[PDB]
């Protein structure tokens, strides 16, 4: 039961933030994040 | 030069996070990289201070932030919670106790 | 920004006039005083027309402000991991340490630091 | 990436001085920057070694 | 990367530790200029293992 709908863009959830002056977050766990970049170096050698 | 063979901190250059490494691959008409960064996964909110107050002086971490909860104070880095003892080997002295905001009295 | 970050509800920028930089909520056009100044100065049937942007001036300002607000009070901590509660004065202390300048300058001259940025703006 | 969400030491890259911070603003057709740098104001000649 | 002393791991503050088979000394990655390990040259944390 699909349809096409136009919407206002949210551009992502708003990250509601505020801060105190006596406490800072400090990491207990981390990850090794590996991603892939695909990049053009050369064009077909048209002659 | 900066991610495969080194550790540049240019922001988001080889992906978001701190650069660790990068692995180039061949491709038709191009290059492929497997980019690797360090990104914090879980963090906790710790009471903190810029300095420890001792004999009227301010003892600053050489690097990092002081952890200041309960009955014990320590030194951690912004990128990792591994608390160290408050000694002259981990801290340095400058300024004073009337300068630092949040400075906490502790035996150094 | 991975997601648009909110400008904190409490404008604790250490006395800095970020209200001149970030969008003014009381206006019908959500632009900052710096932006109003520029926008008021920087400006068919013959077959040549101009298409609209996807991201409107306000939408660009929302992404821009998220990055900006993060930059001034939390840096990149709203990106690479969960947000860090660094109060503006400590963010500034770290900001000076990060360039080889002692943190004592922030605390000893907190008022002059606040005034020089604002004066320059 | 380098002056706004950062504080680059690229020399005089976003303006003369060491970058401390920077803030972007919207513009028709572009981006406006407020680039904040650290610049020595006073210095004195000390005997050194 | 570390030496074991009094049950703790001691790490070069900067550099790598080297042994000539008689002594352990800090050297740097960019240059072999040996320093006897003392608390001025090494940092202590965790445990040896
Ligand atoms: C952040 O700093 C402010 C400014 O000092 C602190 O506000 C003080 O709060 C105490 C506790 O109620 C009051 O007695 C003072 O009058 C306040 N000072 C001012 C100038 O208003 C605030 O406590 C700090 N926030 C945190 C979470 O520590
Ligand atoms: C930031 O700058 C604004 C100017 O846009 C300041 O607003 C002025 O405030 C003074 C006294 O505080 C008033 O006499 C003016 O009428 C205000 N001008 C306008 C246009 O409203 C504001 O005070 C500044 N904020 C800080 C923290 O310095
Ligand atoms: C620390 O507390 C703040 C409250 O403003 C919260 O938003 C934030 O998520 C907390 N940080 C962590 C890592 O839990
Ligand atoms: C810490 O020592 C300082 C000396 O500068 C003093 O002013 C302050 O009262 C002390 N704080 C506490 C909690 O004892
Ligand atoms: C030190 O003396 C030199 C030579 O006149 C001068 O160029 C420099 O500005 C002086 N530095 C100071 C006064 O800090
Ligand atoms: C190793 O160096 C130490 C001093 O660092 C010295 O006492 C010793 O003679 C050296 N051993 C050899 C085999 O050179």
């Amino acid at each position: 039961s699909q349809s096409i709908i136009a919407y206002t863009m949210s551009l992502g959830a708003e990250n509601s933030v505020a801060y105190s002056n006596n406490s800072i977050a400090i990491p207990t766990n981390f990850t090794i994040s590996v991603t892939t970049e695909i990049l053009p170096v050369s064009m077909t050698k048209t002659s | 030069s900066e991610c495969v063979l080194g550790q540049s901190k240019r922001v988001d250059f080889c992906g978001k996070g701190y650069h660790l490494m990068s692995f180039p691959q061949s491709a038709p008409h191009g290059v492929v990289f497997l980019h690797v960064t360090y990104v914090p996964a879980q963090e906790k909110n710790f009471t903190t201070a810029p300095a420890i107050c001792h004999d009227g002086k301010a003892h600053f971490p050489r690097e990092g932030v002081f952890v200041s909860n309960g009955t014990h104070w320590f030194v951690t880095q912004r990128n990792f919670y591994e608390p160290q003892i408050i000694t002259t080997d981990n801290t340095f002295v400058s300024g004073n106790c009337d300068v630092v905001i949040g400075i906490v009295n502790n035996t150094v | 920004v991975k997601q648009i970050y909110k400008t904190p509800p409490i404008k604790d920028f250490g006395g800095f006039n970020f209200s001149q930089i970030l969008p003014d909520p009381s206006k019908p056009s959500k632009r900052s005083p710096i932006e109003d100044l520029l926008f008021n100065k920087v400006t068919k049937f013959n077959g040549l027309t101009v298409l609209p942007p996807l991201l409107t001036d306000e939408m660009i300002a929302q992404y821009t402000s998220a990055l900006l607000a993060g930059t001034i009070t939390s840096g990149w901590t709203f990106g690479a991991g969960p947000a860090l509660q660094i109060p503006f004065p400590m963010q500034m202390a770290y900001r000076f340490n990060g360039i080889g300048v002692t943190q004592n300058v922030l605390y000893e001259n907190q008022k002059l630091i606040a005034n020089q940025f604002n004066s320059a703006i």
